């Protein structure tokens, strides 16, 4: 199973 | 009286979070003196996860490719580099919250306390250890990224952890505040899986010790044993094993409960082969591996910051 | 992933944080606005704690009888009087680094943290919950009376604790900001017992929730229950009865994990008869109490502030 | 056993 880089996300 | 999984007060961390956006991904950061320490994943978007060239990544980058905020000021990079897998971007601005702060890299059995932030904001404060795989069992989700954890005996606030990414089996991983990452993993979104998991020995005896300081001695038994015997059975739970230098290091507390280290030794193999039997231990019915000597004592002595 | 005993960011606290002293007598004061609050036993000395006379005692002291330091820095007493078991101390600067506050009275079974301080400087933080039995299962030591403890509600910080005192079992006892004692227990040195302590039903269920979403899954299993008889089992077993606003406040839980209460509370009941099977839930070996439903919902929301 | 009124001693 891949890692998850735990960046988040943001709207532009 | 009393034993309590006690964290570091926040208040000089929360003072240096502030919030990195890159593109559409964002994290938290670090902001100590005119420096923003935040993961250098930061600068990927969704398809330069897997194998992301990070040198040739960042070249790519400005100055103002980097939205820094803290609280409703936004901060003005005026610089970018990279040490390993950290990203350092200089503002104009020195934070006037900065505390009396140190870089210290950390061992398996070490504790430290957790701020989780999200979006440069924090969430919840927490007490967890280094894991003898390199990993550490926290709570993170998507966004947590840039989360620190810490100590702050004495005046210092002394940064140990810096988080980045977590693993299948819902364990975490990240790096000292130098970018290095604790254990063999990298910041790629590749298969990777943390080793089998040990429990740290010294820090279940310490707080053995705490059990004994707060009054409880129903698991302590007539028996002693030798190092050797004691490690030939720990390695039978999946225990780490027993070193001297570890025997030193439960000295102190030796000598204030009068039990010999490895007379607790004894006791702690008894525990594992019984279990509890509808007992608990300072109101837990597992052995506590998160508990360092050095906490035993900061906890149950003399306690102050 | 993950789930951990997390304390809220202590920062706003940590900066209202003071040290009273009145003769030898010292302890730990909350400095909001202009006036400092702190358990009332500050005026007395070791022979008075055994039969204290508060009015009287503290009728013989004037505002020079306080010793009130915020760092290295003495605020001026200008006034004092007693509210039932704290005394406010005005003083001629109100706090510079005052929050948003209110003061509130908390049920038992809710939870809060808990910032312990010595000599008027913060310790550490730790979550606990108000015992049924309105008892604290605290890690407190000589010099920590005056620790609070708090919520932050959106923006504010909800001041509830105040601690006085040590039972003798161990466990701790203490007020409201208001000086209202938690529990029937008077601040002096005589023999005092707790009624008898159950289990935050409502907290278990809620934290059996938290498992479901980290993945632990074995203890469900097909039948549901009804409210009397599961109440029928759990007071047996020293479980707080569970209410039909109990249920309404798990909704959120019991939707986004398609587990409806009455199907968890069979699984509880199950867990109260048969144990655990010899296996543990989110790393514990006991059924944790002390997450409220809210307290998972934000934990697994990332809910900051 | 009584309770502790858990404030602290302080030389002055």
């Amino acid at each position: 199973t891949s890692a998850v880089l735990q960046s988040g996300f943001r709207k532009m | 009286s009393g034993f309590r999984k006690m964290a570091f007060p926040s208040g000089k961390v929360e003072g240096c979070m502030v919030q990195v956006t890159c593109g559409t991904t964002t994290l938290n950061g670090l902001w100590l003196d005119d420096v923003v320490y935040c993961p250098r994943h930061v600068i990927c978007t969704s398809e330069d996860m897997l194998n992301p060239n990070y040198e040739d990544l960042l070249i790519r980058k400005s100055n103002h490719n980097f939205l820094v905020q803290a609280g409703n000021v936004q901060l003005r990079v005026i610089g970018h580099s990279m040490q390993n897998c950290v990203l350092k971007l200089k503002v104009d601005t020195a934070n006037p919250k900065t505390p009396k702060y140190k870089f210290v890299r950390i061992q398996p059995g070490q504790t430290f306390s957790v701020l989780a932030c999200y979006n440069g904001s924090p969430s919840g404060v927490y007490q967890c250890a280094m894991r003898p795989n390199f990993t550490i069992k926290g709570s993170f989700l998507n966004g947590s990224a840039g989360s620190v954890g810490f100590n702050i005996d004495y005046d210092c606030v002394s940064f140990c952890y810096m988080h980045h990414m977590e693993l299948p089996t819902g364990v975490h991983a990240g790096t000292d505040l130098e970018g290095n990452f604790y254990g063999p993993f990298v910041d790629r979104q590749t298969a990777q899986a943390a080793g089998t998991d040990t429990t740290i020995t010294v820090n279940v005896l310490a707080w053995l010790y705490a059990a004994v300081i707060n009054g409880d001695r129903w698991f302590l038994n007539r028996f002693t044993t030798t190092l050797n015997d004691f490690n030939l059975v720990a390695m039978k739970y999946n225990y780490e094993p027993l070193t001297q230098d570890h025997v030193d290091i439960l000295g102190p507390l030796s000598a204030q409960t009068g039990i010999a280290v490895l007379d607790m030794c004894a006791s702690l193999k008894e525990l594992l082969q019984n279990g509890m039997n509808g007992r608990t231990i300072l109101g837990s019915a597992l052995l506590e591996d998160e508990f360092t000597p050095f906490d035993v004592v900061r906890q149950c002595s003399g306690v102050t910051f």
